[PDB]
């Protein structure tokens, strides 16, 4: 069934499992024609399918090419999205293939469903929460590598950085929210947040700055304040 | 013209043949229905008057056979039979011809009602969604389901129609996932029309017997299999242009003559908004979408 807050820790089981985002697979820039209609100009997206308990993140890049002369993008972009996914799976050792797959997004059931008619075993599942993973450009290593890609390719990722190594995959997928939510909210102020103190780095493998415990508390908290304020600041209270 | 007698009728009953019926008062002297027009199936059917659970009936073909009812006290219920013995039948029908005890069957001369919500339907068809060889008729009821319903328990009392499921390995060729779920034409006009059903005819068959058991059993899995077969050709942008002139024509006469009061539970909201508004077809059941405005426009 749907995935809630009222099944959330079914995510950090011992049961394998992806979410599939599918928000940054059509990318567009809309513009003035010289005749002063307005036209698309696509630029490459992503695929962001992530594995909430192990934090292996499989980023296809997706390159401006595959939509040439075809029509109804946007509708295309789920199914292209249901294949690579499925694509994907069947790469896979069976023994490290999902269970399950949860889309952030309800049109891509059927598109999943029918790619995936193979896996009669893997369940497809909607979830009700409002995930953030449509901030996922927003993290300056996976915008540049999506942004410079010349053909299709897949990256691979761990969004958690090495944080398992001190805390549960529980914890980590609440600091992953936090920080993707806060950045959805106000970029700007997430980003200079994160960048403050010059001394704080970010690994050559890593996507996020090297935090001591206590700094991350203090960043998580910054980030909470961000994310209540902005929602004062739009409903004004 | 042929002739269905009845040894009595012992319990009150409501008693149909075909789109028409009649009540029968306990022990009233009921022997039968006369003047049955040869040349098209036809069904029989019975609604008990003190449980109106259990619609149940009888398909057949006079020229396969006499046919004629009895109450078995045993079973509760009346059951067809075929007698052998040929003159031994036409004895009893014609004494009780002479008595006047049998009602006619009442066809208006104009009214080609029937024919056309039976066009397509033979008994050799009906015979093998419903199984059982030993019998030359076809008994049917409001509670049997189908072999797809099944699968999601009695095989001997199922409806084995042909299962059509849009999100299936036999609906969809890999590589061509987006392209058939979107445009079911491969389905429709290889997989099922070539492939299982051989023709168009045949096909319309199983299409109009659903419905005739979803209108007069309100049986739940033949609505579910008339609106699939509907759904399958409205959503293929390849339909030979002969099909879908008869298909407005076929449902054009179901609408007509479904009881205006059951429209909420035997008509599925979604699959006749996207057929007439929607799909590929949308333009092309102008018969069918006129009379579904003008009867049932809440419903869309
Ligand atoms: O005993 C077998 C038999 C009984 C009655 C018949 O007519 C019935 F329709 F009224 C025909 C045959």
């Amino acid at each position: 069934g749907a995935m809630n807050s009222s099944n959330y820790a079914e995510l950090f089981n011992n049961d394998i499992k992806l979410f599939v985002d599918d928000t940054n697979v059509y990318r567009v820039t809309v513009h003035k024609t010289f005749e002063g209609n307005v036209a698309t100009k696509a630029i490459n997206g992503c695929i962001f399918t992530l594995n909430p308990k192990t934090g292996h993140l499989f980023l296809k890049i997706i390159h401006t090419s595959v939509w040439a002369g075809q029509k109804r993008l946007s509708q295309l972009a789920k199914w292209k999205t249901a294949e690579e996914v499925s694509a994907l799976v069947r790469s896979l050792p069976k023994e490290e293939q999902p269970k399950q797959i949860i889309v952030t997004r309800k049109a891509m059931l059927d598109p999943l469903e029918v790619h995936m008619l193979d896996f009669p075993n893997i369940a497809i599942r909607p979830t009700e929460l409002r995930l953030p993973f449509s901030a996922a450009m927003s993290i300056d290593k996976l915008s540049d590598v999506v942004m410079k890609a010349t053909e299709p390719q897949m990256v691979l990722f761990n969004i958690y950085d090495d944080w398992l190594d001190r805390i549960s995959s529980y914890t980590a997928f609440s600091r992953l929210t936090l920080l993707l939510r806060a950045l959805k909210t106000n970029e700007e102020s997430a980003k200079m947040i994160l960048l403050s103190d010059p001394t704080i780095t970010i690994k050559s493998y890593h996507l996020w700055p090297s935090f001591t415990d206590e700094q991350w508390i203090t960043i998580e908290s910054q980030m909470r304040d961000l994310i209540l304020t902005e929602y004062g600041r739009k409903y004004n209270v | 013209m042929n002739t269905v007698p009845f040894t009595s009728a012992p319990i009150e009953v409501t008693i149909g043949i075909d789109q028409y019926s009649f009540n029968v008062k306990e022990n009233q002297p009921f022997h039968g229905i006369k003047d049955i027009p040869i040349g098209h199936v036809h069904v029989i059917h019975f609604q008990h008057a003190d449980n109106s659970s259990m619609r149940y009936g009888y398909w057949f073909d006079c020229r396969m056979g006499n046919f004629y009812i009895q109450y078995d006290p045993k079973d509760g219920l009346y059951k067809m039979m075929e007698e052998r013995d040929g003159a031994k039948f036409e004895n009893i029908v014609h004494n009780f011809k002479e008595r006047q005890m049998m009602v006619s069957y009442p066809k208006i001369d104009e009214d080609d009602t029937w024919y056309n919500l039976t066009e397509f339907v033979q008994m050799d068809k009906i015979r093998k969604i419903v199984r059982k060889d030993e019998n030359q008729f076809s008994y049917v009821d409001s509670s049997m389901t189908t072999v797809q319903e099944n699968e999601l328990s009695d095989p001997a009392h199922s409806l084995n129609y042909t299962v059509i499921n849009f999100k299936s390995r036999e609906a969809i060729r890999p590589g061509h996932e987006m392209e058939d779920f979107l445009d079911k034409s491969y389905y429709l006009n290889t997989v099922m029309l070539q492939g299982i059903f051989k023709n168009s005819s045949n096909y319309f068959g199983e299409l109009q017997f659903a419905f005739l058991n979803a209108m007069f059993f309100g049986n739940y899995g033949s609505s579910l299999q008339w609106h699939a077969m509907i759904e399958l050709i409205c959503s293929s942008a390849t339909v030979p242009k002969h099909m879908l002139d008869k298909l407005d024509e076929i449902l054009y006469y179901q609408i007509k003559t479904l009881p205006e009061q059951y429209s909420d539970i035997l008509l599925n909201e979604r699959v006749w908004n996207i057929c007439l508004y929607s799909s590929f077809q949308k333009n092309s059941l102008h018969n069918t979408e006129k009379i579904m405005e003008n009867k049932y426009p809440e419903l869309l």
